[PDB]
């Protein structure tokens, strides 16, 4: 079956992303189809029939708005090569934990460019949304970028305007981290679909996008063939099993059955596993999702299983399930991680203990000691023991937890090694753990 | 106009015996400047548990989800927790 992606699409409020977005997954998928199907019906009104996608997606954002479409959230679309469920970033600020201990993290983003001249310049402000959201992606990961310049059609599509912003572009990302030698660049217009699906005819200059990739130049010509580019990336399949609770419930005649996602390994019934960091182990009678029972769950299955002699009362959400026979999970001491501070209206010490929300476990973690100071990107030490951290800085930082707590080094279980720094109604930094002191 | 999020909250009840109309209601009653709540259905999760996945639309600078998530959460007769299904730009 078509391989699995995700993307998260982001870009400033006027970059024209989420017509973008929703025109991909209006022609590539099939999400609220029903609401889609009654707007190119009534369009007919517009003349004598014909209709402009960017039209029938303005009335389903308005439908959405009224509450009344069916579909949820979730939505994906189809390459040639994957089957992509896509994230058109929300600018609401609760997003960014979402982002960072959510479930499905991207493999690539896409940056959407407005290319106005005055839409380019306010959206890579310094202190932008959009900028955090690129340094977020960096920093949990995302190696893969592509970046659309978007409303050519407002520049008419004139090749020098597309360069500067091509090279200011770069220089934006670069300061990020991502090299953009390795970056598609597409000159689109998500309004009038140049370059979407199908080649644009309005710009006879453009010869199409390139990176260079680890085997060699890829090219192509629309946004489509860029994402259908995006290189596979390796899951968790082979690892041992790593599943965070989410509930636990009591049934009747059935017993205790916990759900939760399992980020890494597979869960299957006859296997022995244990819950950390309480230490319960005990063997896995069967497990389900939706309405079928499983043989196994994969990676990214959201699964309920049931498991005897344990009251739901020694297990609870923010507990890890994991196998007993292939490097069981293990509460820790401590675990020492890179932080990155976010712009926040505050200063950080040895001693700050704030909430941090990592997989499913919600716990106050102290900073114990602010062990260096790195250069963001190249993770270069620039000094022993700083004194605080202000917004920008990355720093390795041992943290000690406040309640028994099972977490991972990033470069083993990436789910369980990222979390979020919760304070003052916001996200004030991103975490990826690089040590664990477990506990034994 | 003012910037949007639509979001999908997976709401879940105690046990398979937990009333859901009731736990619906309740969050529905919910009433925040900038809400506007949306289609749900109940999800079978396994086991005979089904959760309540509601769809709701937010003003981003008016309603905090942190606060809606743990003001559903107030109602512990019927929920165990609550969590984002997924959410997505407007
Ligand atoms: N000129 C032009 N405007 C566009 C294009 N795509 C989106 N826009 C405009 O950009 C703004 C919005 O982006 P959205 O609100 O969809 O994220 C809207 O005002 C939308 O009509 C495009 O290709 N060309």
């Amino acid at each position: 079956e078509k391989s699995h992606i995700n993307v998260v699409v982001i870009g400033h409020v006027d970059s024209g992303k989420s017509t973008t977005t929703g025109h991909l997954i209006y022609k590539c998928g099939g999400i609220d189809k029903r609401t889609i199907e009654k707007f190119e019906k009534e369009a007919a009104e517009l003349g004598k029939g014909s209709f402009k996608y960017a039209w029938v997606l303005d009335k389903l954002k308005a439908e959405r708005e009224r509450g009344i479409t069916i579909d949820i959230a979730l939505w994906k679309f189809e390459t040639p090569k994957y089957q992509v469920t896509v994230i058109d970033a929300p600018g609401h600020r609760d997003f960014i934990k979402n982002m960072i201990t959510g479930t499905s993290q991207a493999d690539c983003a896409i940056l959407i460019i407005a290319g106005g001249v005055g839409e380019f310049e306010a959206g890579i402000s310094k202190d932008g949304q959009t900028r955090e959201h690129a340094l977020l992606a960096f920093t949990l990961g995302v190696r893969q970028l592509i970046v659309a310049v978007n409303k050519m059609d407002s520049v008419k599509w004139d090749e020098s305007r597309f360069q500067e912003i091509v090279k200011e572009t770069s220089n934006f990302i670069k300061k990020v981290g991502y090299n953009p030698k390795t970056v598609p660049f597409v000159p689109i217009s998500g309004w009038n679909g140049d370059n979407m699906i199908e080649a644009t005819t309005n710009a006879p200059w453009y010869k199409g996008w390139e990176k260079e990739t680890k085997a060699g130049v890829v090219k192509g010509k629309t946004l489509l063939e860029a994402i259908d580019a995006i290189e596979q990336p390796s899951r968790p399949t082979d690892k041992p099993l790593r599943l965070p609770l989410q509930d636990v419930y009591k049934i009747g005649g059935i017993g205790t059955v916990p759900v939760g996602r399992v980020e890494t390994g597979v869960i299957k019934p006859g296997m022995v596993v244990t819950f950390a960091p309480a230490g319960v182990t005990t063997e896995v009678k069967s497990v389900e999702m939706h309405h079928e029972q499983l043989e196994q769950g994969v990676p990214g299955d959201n699964v309920g299983f049931n498991v005897k002699n344990v009251s739901v009362k020694e297990i609870r959400r923010g507990n890890v399930c994991g196998d007993a026979k292939n490097d069981p999970p293990k509460g820790c001491a401590s675990f020492n991680a890179t932080v990155i501070v976010l712009n926040h209206p505050g200063q950080i010490s040895a001693g700050y203990s704030p909430v941090l929300d990592c997989h499913t476990a919600h716990i106050a973690c102290r900073f114990d000691e602010l062990l260096e100071k790195n250069d963001r990107r190249s993770g270069k030490k620039l000094e022993d023991h700083p004194k605080f951290l202000k917004s920008g800085d990355a720093a390795l930082v041992k943290f000690v937890p406040s309640k028994p707590m099972c977490v991972e080094a990033f470069s083993e279980y990436p789910p369980l090694g990222r979390f979020a720094v919760r304070d003052m109604r916001q996200t004030v930094a991103v975490g990826v753990i690089k040590s664990v002191d477990k506990t034994e | 106009p003012a910037a949007k999020s639509i979001v999908t909250l997976d709401v879940k009840p105690w046990d398979d015996e937990t009333n859901l109309e009731e736990m619906v209601a309740n969050v529905k009653a919910i009433e925040m400047e900038g809400l506007t709540w949306g289609a749900h259905q109940f999800i079978p999760i396994g086991f005979g548990i089904k959760k309540l996945q509601i769809n709701c639309v937010v003003e981003d600078d008016k309603v905090s989800l942190d606060d809606l998530q743990q003001s559903i959460e107030e109602d512990e007769d019927h929920v165990q927790s609550t969590d984002i299904a997924a959410m997505q730009k407007l």
